[PDB]
RNA sequence: AAGGUCACGGCGAGACGAGCCGUUUAUCAUUACGAUAGGUGUCAAGUGGAAGUGCAGUGAUGUAUGCAGCUGAGGCAUCCUAACAGACCCACAGACUUGAAC
RNA sequence: GACAACUCUCUCUAAGGAACUCGGCAAAAUAGCCCCGUAACUUCGGGAGAAGGGGUGCCCCCUCACAAAGGGGGUCGAAGU
RNA sequence: UUCACAUCGACGGGAAGGUUUGGCACCUCGAUGUCGGCUCUUCGCCACCUGGGGCUGUAGUAUGUUCCAAGGGUUGGGCUG
RNA sequence: CAUUGAGAGGACCUUUCCCUAGUACGAGAGGACCGGGAAGGACGCACCUCUGGUGUACCAGUUAUCGUGCCCACGGUAAACGCUGGGUAGCCAAGUGCGGAGCGGAUAACUGCUGAAAGCAUCUAAGUAGUAAGCCCACCCCAAGAUGAGUGCUCUCCUA
């Protein structure tokens, strides 16, 4: 359970970045529902 | 449904009242013993006026089980009770008289069970 | 003319039953009724065994429309599930009717005897 | 290399045959939403090997890509879903062009295998992939259902592969082998077939002949 | 798994998720409009739709029954005097799941229920 | 561009990703597709006789209305509600070299 | 939100009943009030609530210490502390 | 019964293995947690069974011993940690 | 989309009973090899038609109490069902189906067929035949990240 070393810079700039294109993916689908929410008839946001 | 622990009441006058069945024979499963399977029962309590006494070692038939019995017929038969027949190997018991009810394919392999049988519904 | 969805559940199970009922009639057997049944076996010659009871239940699911009946055979508690669909069976018989408040009996399975003895 | 072509179709639930014997036999009963139509042959010549492609579910062109409809349109047929090959031996006599194909072809040959995806289970444990045992439930023990040694000691140093571990049980498919076919109907398209397909109602079913 | 348990839990214990439905449909019953996640959205659609057509038919019973689940006295007897006069006709499908902006602290999933 | 992804309504799929099925003048007619989910209307099905009234009874209670009343995770029908509004990725003959016939 | 494995706190479990185990550990079972009845042994104080068995809800009537309580009867439920 | 070698083989001899008890003290004591049980492997053959065969003081059944073969199986319990 | 399959997994297990036949063999007593059939056991893959377990979707009986003004009738609570009685769809087995096939290939031990080195011989030195639950293939599934990245069908590359 308890780790044996550390990582390196490398790991850890793979992983951090994994974790921010993870952020990435979830506002294109903002920008999505930013435009759609934009001037249009749409059953939504009373 | 018959574990190698369970207390099988009898089903004829050979001279006992219940058993400890121990260790089917035949169907290598051992611990689902369904009907006409032969237990090698122990002599739980008797009736003292037999040469069958307690600590007996002995082999009998299960003849009524509390578990359900698929026939092909679509019926499905089930008692309230576990009972067994004080057996020999060469067929027949050495108790005369069968009590209760019996079923009718044990006919196939044990046919003096029947033939002595009250009912064989 | 028509063809036919995806609903055969029914019309297999439909057509079955009328089938069944057009081979021999059967009234309907309500929970807490004293039934006998006379059941064809082959071999025994005499063709029409008797099991009279009391249907504890009806597990309906079309073609297994089941009766699950009791009677005390003189050892004990014999308890036996009838088709009533089955060629195997001849007629039935309402002889008596329990008039009971429930929809399984159960409870009636370890009860005192003297109240199951058909 | 299968002994022959066979089909596919739905299954619609369980039910019990009442054979005029009077035994009772549990059947599933198969539907077809559409003929079994031949739509691409595969032959040695313009292949490495021979199968008989057919197709099953036609539907609407809207819910079908450009290229499944244009593969569909070379061989003149309906627009449909479903589409699987069989392979076979070089004697075949089997046109692309709409052989929709009736289904006698099974009655009397009373013995067929089904291929199917059944249910799935997501991520199961050891106790119900492998048929594990679990632990003590009592008398102090904490190893209740656990998955216990996974290894020998230091000499191998590691874990054999394909050990039995927990994962994701169902969804593959799988083939039950040599079902015995019973009573067909002409009209309502429907067979009977005693045995336990793979899956839930609504599934496609690989129906095809035996392989002993 | 869960194949096939159409039943629509929430994060909630089963006792805690009944009261949930019965306040959460009493008070869409008494403001119409009402702001919910959509998981609490669907699971007044099917209960609200339920008390509708319960008291659509106005006798006695369904009434009996009606003021057995809603928690107010006097909103079910507002209730058969207004759904066969506005709610005849329409055979079903009473609400509208108009859905909003996530709530600021949680990113829920937010909705928004209507009576049409 | 073809084809995907998000969103959308979900699933007999599923820890999350996946996968799968829909994503509406959601047929028109002579005969298999354009009902995804909820509601509704019915049919299987479970418990099993509901409330109210009358009758019998001093009353507990039983009885007729009434296989009624609720349940409807399942089947079919029905566009009543939500499948609206969108967005984004991938484009523009696929390097270089030999042989064959045209 | 969802309703994976698996841990924990609980509920039930066909057939059997300790076969599990170091060991009935833990769970299950008994359980309140009245009536009957209660053994070996003993320091004659006890064991003893030994053990074991029956009634128990609700409506009638009468006897009523005229408050507790009793008997007989009916009534339902599968099941009445 | 005759008969060293169907089967045992005395007095002795030659090997292999590293599964017992030992010998050395070579890694480890700024820590390599012993014995049994549960769960779960996998591997060896010096084979208990299953498959094929030789020999038998093998009439047949059942064997005794031995060759090839490790794919698969090798029970439930009373005692005791 | 559709598959070939290099490679890898799983499965290739086993017992009584009956015919042959109370036949060969044996003074009797006993009782075959070989070839078939049938019922099992474990293991595995599935399924819920039947039988059930659960099922806090459900409905039904009842205790204590608080609300719905009160009687009736309901709702809440008695952990994450108050305690029980059953149950649809799921899940599961104890239940239900199915599997373990091959006069397919080569072998290990062995039996051989011709047959020489020593005009006799010998299963082998040339060639070659029967044959193991063992090896491989066939059997069920995954499978071209098999970078050796496969094969087949079909759609689309437009304007300046």
């Amino acid at each position: 359970a308890v780790p044996k070393k550390r990582t390196s810079i490398y790991k850890k700039r793979i992983r951090k970045n994994i974790w921010k294109k993870k952020g990435y993916w979830a506002a294109l689908k903002a920008f999505s529902l930013a435009k759609s929410l934009s001037t249009g008839n749409s059953k939504s946001f009373f | 449904m018959i574990q190698p622990q369970t207390h099988l009441n009898v089903a004829d006058n050979s001279g006992a009242r219940e058993l400890m069945c121990i260790r089917i024979i035949g169907a290598s499963n051992r611990r689902y013993a369904r009907i006409g399977d032969v237990i090698v029962a122990v002599i739980k309590e008797a009736i003292p006026n037999t040469p069958l006494e307690r600590s007996e070692v002995i082999r009998a038939v299960v003849v009524r089980t509390c578990k359900e019995l698929k026939r092909d017929n679509g019926m499905i038969i089930r008692y309230d009770d576990n009972a067994a027949v004080i057996i020999d190997q060469e067929g027949n018991p050495k108790g005369t008289r069968i009590f209760g009810a019996i079923a009718r394919e044990l006919r196939q392999k044990f046919a003096k069970i029947v033939s002595l049988a009250p009912e064989v519904l | 003319q028509r063809v036919k969805l995806g609903d055969i559940m029914g019309i297999l199970n439909k057509k079955a039953v009328h089938a069944a009922e057009e081979l021999r009639p059967v009234p309907g057997i309500r929970t807490g009724d004293i039934v006998q049944i006379r059941l064809e076996v082959p071999e025994n010659k005499r063709r029409l065994s008797v099991y009279k009871g009391i249907v504890i239940s009806r597990q309906n699911a079309g073609i297994h429309t089941t009766i699950r009946i009791r009677r005390i055979i003189a050892g004990v508690g014999v308890e036996i599930v009838f088709p009533l669909y089955s060629p195997n069976i001849k007629e039935i018989k309402v002889v008596s009717h329990r008039k009971v408040r429930k929809a399984r009996l159960y409870y009636l399975r370890d009860k005192l005897p003297r109240l199951s003895t058909f | 290399v299968d002994a022959g072509i066979g089909v596919m179709g739905t299954k619609l639930g369980m039910m019990s045959f009442f054979e005029e014997d009077g035994t009772v036999v549990p059947v599933t009963v198969i539907g077809f939403k559409e003929g079994n139509i031949v739509t691409q042959v595969k032959t040695e010549s313009t292949d490495g090997y021979n199968a008989v492609q057919v197709g099953y579910e036609r539907l609407r062109d809207r819910k079908l890509t450009m290229p499944e409809r244009g593969h569909l349109n070379k061989a003149g047929v309906i627009p449909m879903r479903h589409l699987q090959e069989f392979r076979l031996v070089s004697v075949d006599d089997f046109t692309p062009s709409q052989k929709l194909l009736f289904e006698e072809l099974f009655k009397e040959g009373d013995m067929v295998d089904i291929s199917g995806t059944t249910i799935g289970k997501g991520f199961q444990g050891g106790i119900k992939r492998h048929n594990f045992k679990r632990g003590l439930m009592t008398h102090g023990s904490k190893s209740h259902r656990a998955l216990g040694s996974i290894g020998a000691g230091t000499t191998p140093g590691h874990v054999y592969k394909g050990k039995k571990m927990p994962g994701r049980m169902g969804g593959t498919k799988t083939k039950i082998r040599k079902l015995k076919i019973m009573k067909i109907d002409t009209d309502l398209r429907v067979v009977m077939i005693k045995g336990a397909v793979p899956g839930k109602p609504g599934n496609l079913l690989r129906l095809a002949p035996a392989k002993i | 798994m869960k194949h096939g348990r159409k039943i629509h839990r929430l994060s909630r214990p089963a006792d805690q998720r009944r009261a949930l439905l019965r306040g959460l449909t009493t008070q869409l019953l008494k403001h119409g409009r009402i702001k919910t996640t959509r998981a609490k959205a669907s699971a007044m659609r099917k209960y609200v739709d339920k008390m509708i057509t319960l008291a659509k038919e106005g006798s006695l019973h369904k009434r009996r029954q009606a003021l057995g689940f809603i928690y107010e006295k006097q909103i079910v007897h507002a209730l058969f005097a207004e759904v066969p006069e506005r709610y005849g006709d329409r055979n079903g499908g009473y609400t509208r799941i108009i859905r909003t902006l996530p709530r600021r602290g949680d990113n829920a999933p937010m909705a928004y229920i209507e009576l049409v």
